[PDB]
């Protein structure tokens, strides 16, 4: 009935400090359709954040790719933030930049 | 040197309205080209990659047309299938539809698809041989009687050989740098110390299409999969995919683990070690 | 191109 986001946050690029890059959060695997899905800077909400329009794999549930410019640092923390209706909480998964 | 063009269709009814929420996504292999959202402004199909901007009037006039029509068909088939199951006017409800065809190498029909469901289960789908369909369930049961008085199968068998396929490759020759070709992974391992008697190895495969890799463990010679993790393959979102595998190893013992990477844009699958 | 509109279920 209800399916659970699964949740990847990664850059484009392999990262190094200085030097702009992509900043990704894969989200899959979910139903229904409606979700909230936020890129982090330091716990704070990042503005300009696209996506990719709504779709799905063979087993139905959907996904979506939201993505923004960024330029890592080393004080800077970066997480990507989803709910959706089969969380209890929302989901902040915090990126690491060798996974 | 295989392509492929897909659409995909969610309607979800919305308690408070009526005009069911409708997106609409068109797929050149793994590249969204055009879509339509019912609460756009613009009620139009709209281009989504830069080679179908080349497309003229006549093109987005007739798409805009078909898709907003199958909203309307959504509309009504939700109505419909509340009544199958018996389910109040209350909740919410989502379709979903996708088709497409394949090609393989030499551009010819390959193989077709055409799926359809209901909150999130299949409903009624296009059997392989593109002439018959499988019902889920006794109401798709219905709907596939229905379908066979009005020869649906036929009608989405000729689109998928014909026009689906005739289209795929005019896209395909309006793509240039735009479309995403194929595109070996470039590899390397990454080494974390964990313990004073444990580390893990990361084998990282990035900047490839299409999608499809395997990353596989050997240990000495052969397949480990114990203490290995592996994540789910993932859009970089320039066109070309990522995936890694890691492993748990004796500190000092890495040589002994070799990274294996098939892909088809290899000549031969690439090993690599620490 | 998309097809046209599937018949009602």
């Amino acid at each position: 009935i209800q399916r659970t986001p699964k949740i990847q946050v990664y850059s484009r690029h392999p990262a190094e400090n200085g030097k702009s890059n992509f900043l990704n959060c894969y989200v899959s695997g979910f139903h229904p359709s409606d979700i909230e899905v936020d890129l982090l800077k330091n716990g704070e909400r990042i503005e300009k954040v696209e996506h990719s329009d709504l779709s799905f794999s063979k087993d139905w549930s959907f996904y979506l790719l939201y993505y923004t410019e960024f330029t890592p640092t080393e004080k800077d923390e970066y997480a990507c933030r989803v709910n959706h209706v089969t969380l209890s909480q929302p989901k902040i998964v915090k990126w690491d930049r060798d996974m | 040197g295989s392509h492929s063009m897909r659409y995909f269709y969610t309607s979800v009814s919305r308690p408070g309205r009526g005009e069911p929420r409708f997106i609409a996504v068109g797929y050149v292999d793994d590249t969204q080209f055009v879509r339509f959202d019912s609460d756009a402004a613009s009620q139009r199909m709209e281009p989504r990659a830069p080679w179908i901007e080349q497309e003229g009037p006549e093109y987005w006039d007739q798409e805009t047309r078909n898709v907003k029509a199958q909203s309307q068909t959504d509309r009504v088939d939700l109505g419909t299938l509340r009544g199958y199951y018996n389910q109040s006017e209350d909740g919410s409800h989502t379709i979903q539809i996708m088709y497409g065809c394949d090609v393989g190498p030499d551009g010819r029909f390959l193989r077709g698809y055409r799926q359809d469901a209901y909150d999130g289960k299949d409903y009624i789908a296009l059997n392989e041989d593109l002439r018959s369909w499988t019902a889920a369930d006794m109401a798709a049961q219905i709907t596939k009687r229905k379908w066979e008085a009005a020869h649906a199968a036929e009608q989405q068998r000729a689109y998928l050989e014909g026009r689906c396929v005739e289209w795929l490759r005019r896209y395909l020759e309006n793509g240039k740098e735009t479309l995403q070709r194929t595109d070996p992974p470039k590899t390397h391992m990454t080494h974390h110390p964990i313990s004073d008697h444990e580390a893990t190895l990361r084998c990282w495969a990035l900047g490839f299409y299409p999608a499809e890799i395997t990353l596989t463990w050997q240990r000495d010679g052969e397949d480990q999969t114990q203490d290995t993790e592996l994540v789910e393959t993932r859009p970089a979102g320039d066109g070309t995919f990522q995936k890694w595998a890691a492993v748990v190893v004796p500190s000092g013992e890495e040589q002994r683990y070799t990274c294996h990477v098939q892909h088809e844009g290899l000549p031969k699958p690439l090993t690599l070690r620490w | 191109k998309t097809f046209p509109p599937t018949e009602p279920k």
